[PDB]
């Protein structure tokens, strides 16, 4: 009964999901600000 | 480390973006909530 | 600016007259009769024997002499990477400017050299092992596909190195591929004297080498 | 076109045919009266694959068939490699909805497509990325949307690693191999590459074709093309000089033409088939011929010839056996294997303990028992053994020997070959004193003797059919074996004849006399 062995690993960049959209919220800031002016 | 540290540093500044931005996005909304009870 | 005798390499003459003879004697000859003659020009080279004869210093030296561009080194396998299907994008990044300047410059490209040093690490053969990944058959057969495939690319030159020729894949040395292929060995009488003189020129140029040697 | 031959491809012509009648059939045929979508192509590397698939994609009036170079599908992020897979059908899914049943056929090529199909992937692959991947494809290709203007291509070079899954019907429908070409397809593939030459009258006349198709054996097109690359080559170096610079003479160089010679070497020198050669050793049996010293030769090779017509032509005696007795070095092997030849017939083998060096006696039984199953399927066949005594390896200490191979050979002695079918056997071996003693000679149907030279006149007859001696030389040896008895054995005539001319010539008769006085002897 030949046994004991071993492996390898790998992986993947699964969180592909864009996030850079969501974060431009500057110009709503911006047009509050010139309301609170 | 030529395509190896080309590839760590897009993966590292993509966590980056993420994180960064949300928590710009954050602060964001937390002044604009501030400033419009203000106004009151 | 070009010769022999600038070139280091001695004891090995019969291997550089082959050479030049199955593959810069196309090159080198005038376009009109080789277009006559409607031939291909060859697009590898293999060399393999015991260690350390003359391997690497002969590719140097052959990529030394040519007056095109700078050749593309690869030491060992560097090419292998820990996310899924990206040996691939390494590969193919090999093979870029000459499909480029392919398109541009019609059928008057310059050359474009790769020097694939210890290539028995990467490129064996397929199924061979039993690991838990798959990445090298794809890599082989990434390789297989982009030296020859369906698009004609004809402005390359590969050459190729290693100890143990029976490892490589049959698929890799059919006419075409990699045709000519070398054995260094070592070398005789002459061989030896001419390694001597090589070595020992400078020495006798300034007279640090007393008279009785 | 249907040329068979104007796209310069050879060796194919029948499958090409096929291939027509085959695929484009429904496509020919009139719509009025009234497809194929997976086709497999698979053979050895080097026999013009991708020439087929160039062809048929030019062929016929189609949009401009879409390739893929091996694994450039994958991807690091999850789900880009069904995108991109999907990215590819949707010409044909939109004109398939414009234009009904009338949507132009289209083309895929999958270059290496065994880097994609597998069975399954590793465990370690972090998810299925290989396993779906095929699935999406064989869904896109067998969904429940059934399309008719789609055509796909697979091609590789070791079909065993395809998944069986994708060779069902509905998914891979024709499959092609593609094999060695044939003499003629070598003929038609070096007119092809030689047109080029003979347009311009190169080619020297000394070339004939035909020798080199004759010579060329197991060559692929490839291997072909890259011979007559190498004997170009050979002919434009011839002009060049390039050891201090690279120059040329530009006026003896319109000659320019390629001889036999050229092709000759480079056949000889840089190009090899890449495949293994039948070796042919039967021979080295017979040295030095054979030459009629006396009558005994004779009456050996008639009673060969009378045992060889009885096999022959017997009814009920379709095994034979016959035993060469003889004293040592008397030369046996060499006339066993003369009467073998000279039967003609289709199977002949010698076994000889040559070969088994090292053997125990298990491998010694088998090689024997596979060596006489494959004489037993030929008509009528012979096979000869040879030094028994060492076969069984004997010494008188003890004496030792091996019982499980002569319980091996006495079986096989009287065993009948199937029905309708003739063997012989001729067995040989010096000493008859030990196989009388096994009981191993009352196996054998008949013995013959083979004698030593007994008288001068057979010793100095050998000696003139050699031709060494002469004039005095002859006459002293006459004189002084005229009333002596002689001794000797062929082998040892010759050995002895080896020895005695390595000094000068005066005392060369006489250092072979004592030679010859030393070895003799009396039974
Ligand atoms: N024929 C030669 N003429 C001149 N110098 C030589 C010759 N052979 C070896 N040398 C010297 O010895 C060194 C041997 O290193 P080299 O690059 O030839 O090794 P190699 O053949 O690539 O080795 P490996 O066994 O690792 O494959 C050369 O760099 C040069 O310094
Ligand atoms: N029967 C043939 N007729 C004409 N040329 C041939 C023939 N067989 C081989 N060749 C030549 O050999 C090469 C054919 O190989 P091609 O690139 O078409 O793919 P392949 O043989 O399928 O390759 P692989 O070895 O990678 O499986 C071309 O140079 C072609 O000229
Ligand atoms: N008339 C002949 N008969 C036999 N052998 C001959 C004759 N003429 C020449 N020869 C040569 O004599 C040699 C015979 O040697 P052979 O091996 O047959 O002897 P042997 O008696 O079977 O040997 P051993 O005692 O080793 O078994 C061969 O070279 C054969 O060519």
């Amino acid at each position: 009964a030949s046994g004991i062995i071993m492996d390898s690993s790998i992986s993947k960049q699964a969180l592909s999901e864009i996030e850079t959209r969501h974060s431009e919220i500057i110009k709503l800031e911006n047009s509050i600000r010139e309301l609170h002016d | 480390m030529a395509e190896d540290a080309d590839m760590r540093n897009e993966l590292e500044e993509m966590q980056r973006r993420a994180d960064q931005l949300a928590d710009e996005s954050l602060e964001s909304t937390r002044r604009m909530l501030q400033l419009v009870e203000e106004s009151k | 600016d070009w010769n022999f005798e600038k070139m280091g390499i001695g004891g090995l003459d019969k291997e550089f007259s082959d050479i030049f003879r199955r593959a810069f004697a196309s090159r080198v000859f005038p376009p009109e009769i080789v277009e006559q003659m409607g031939c291909k020009h060859v697009k590898g080279i293999l060399l393999y024997g015991p260690p350390g004869c003359g391997k690497t210093l002969l590719a140097r030296q052959i990529g030394k002499m040519l007056n095109a561009r700078e050749p593309k080194v690869v030491n060992g396998p560097e090419i292998l990477n820990k996310y899924v299907g990206e040996s691939e994008a390494n590969i193919r990044k090999l093979f870029a400017d000459a499909e480029e300047e392919q398109r541009r410059l019609g059928a008057n490209s310059g050359l474009h050299i790769i020097i694939f040093d210890e290539i028995d690490a990467i490129c064996k053969q397929r199924g061979s092992m039993a690991g838990s990944t798959g990445v090298h058959d794809t890599v082989v057969n990434q390789l297989l596909s982009k030296i020859d495939g369906v698009e004609q690319l004809n402005n390359i030159l590969v050459i190729g190195m290693t100890n143990r020729p029976d490892l490589i894949d049959e698929a890799l040395l059919r006419p075409g591929r990699l045709e000519v292929k070398m054995e260094i060995g070592l070398p005789d009488e002459k061989g030896r004297l001419q390694i001597l003189h090589i070595h020992t020129a400078r020495m006798r140029g300034h007279q640090l080498l007393s008279a009785d040697v | 076109d249907w040329n068979f031959e104007k796209m310069g491809i050879g060796g194919l012509d029948k499958e090409f045919s096929d291939i027509f009648r085959r695929a484009f059939a429904s496509r020919v045929f009139p719509p009025e009266i009234v497809h194929v979508k997976g086709i497999l192509l698979y053979g050895p590397p080097g026999c013009g694959k991708t020439l087929l698939a160039r062809q048929i994609g030019k062929m016929l009036n189609a949009r401009e068939p879409k390739v893929v170079n091996g694994p450039e599908i994958l991807n690091k992020y999850v789900g880009e490699s069904e995108a991109n897979i999907r990215k590819l059908f949707a010409d044909a899914e939109e004109e398939q909805r414009r234009l009904g049943a009338n949507s132009g056929l289209h083309i895929i090529i999958f270059d290496e497509i065994d880097a994609i199909c597998k069975q399954r992937g590793s465990m370690a692959g972090s998810t299925g990325v290989h396993d779906t991947v095929v699935n999406q494809l064989l869904s896109k290709i067998d969904g429940v949307e059934q399309l008719n203007n789609i055509l796909v291509i697979g091609m590789t070079n070791r079909p065993d690693l395809i998944d069986e899954a994708l060779l069902r019907p509905g998914r891979l429908e024709v499959k092609m191999e593609i094999g060695l070409p044939d003499e003629k397809g070598r003929l038609q593939i070096l007119h092809i590459h030689t047109a080029r030459m003979r347009g311009h009258q190169l080619l020297s006349a000394d070339v004939d074709i035909k020798e080199l198709a004759v010579e060329t054996k197991n060559f692929s097109g490839a291997e072909l093309e890259g011979l007559v690359r190498a004997a170009q080559s050979t002919a434009m170096n011839r002009h060049i000089k390039a050891s201090t610079k690279v120059e040329v003479d530009m006026e003896k160089a319109e000659s320019l033409q390629v001889t036999r010679g050229d092709f000759l070497a480079s056949l000889e020198n840089d190009i090899k088939p890449a495949f293994g050669t039948n070796q042919e050793d039967y021979a080295s049996y017979i040295m030095n011929g054979i030459i009629k010293w006396g009558d005994p030769v004779t009456r050996v090779l008639d009673d060969g010839e009378l045992l060889v017509q009885q096999t022959k032509n017997s009814d009920r005696t379709p095994l034979v056996s016959v035993l060469l007795e003889g004293p040592p070095h008397s030369g046996k092997t060499a006339l066993a294997a003369k009467i073998a030849e000279e039967s003609n017939f289709p199977f002949i083998k010698i076994c000889s303990p040559d070969k088994m060096i090292g053997f125990s006696e298990t491998a010694k039984c088998q090689a024997m028992k596979k060596i006489f199953d494959d004489a037993y399927k030929s008509q009528l066949s012979c096979v000869v053994v040879d030094d028994i005594e060492r076969l069984l390896d004997y010494v008188p200490i003890g004496p030792r020997f091996s019982n499980l191979v002569l319980q091996a050979l006495l079986v096989l002695l009287k065993k009948a070959p199937p029905q309708g079918r003739k063997l012989l056997i001729i067995g040989t071996t010096s000493r008859k004193d030990v196989l009388q003693e096994m009981e191993m000679l009352n196996a054998f149907s008949t013995t013959i003797h083979v004698p030593n030279i007994a008288t001068g006149e057979q010793l100095l007859e050998a000696l003139e059919l050699l031709g060494n001696f002469k004039d005095k030389e002859r006459t002293t040896i006459a004189q002084q074996v005229k009333g002596k008895k002689v001794w000797i054995g062929i082998k040892k005539l010759l050995m002895l004849i080896e020895m005695s001319l390595q000094m000068d010539p005066e005392y060369r008769v006489r250092k072979f006399l004592a030679l010859l006085r030393e070895e003799g002897a009396s039974p």
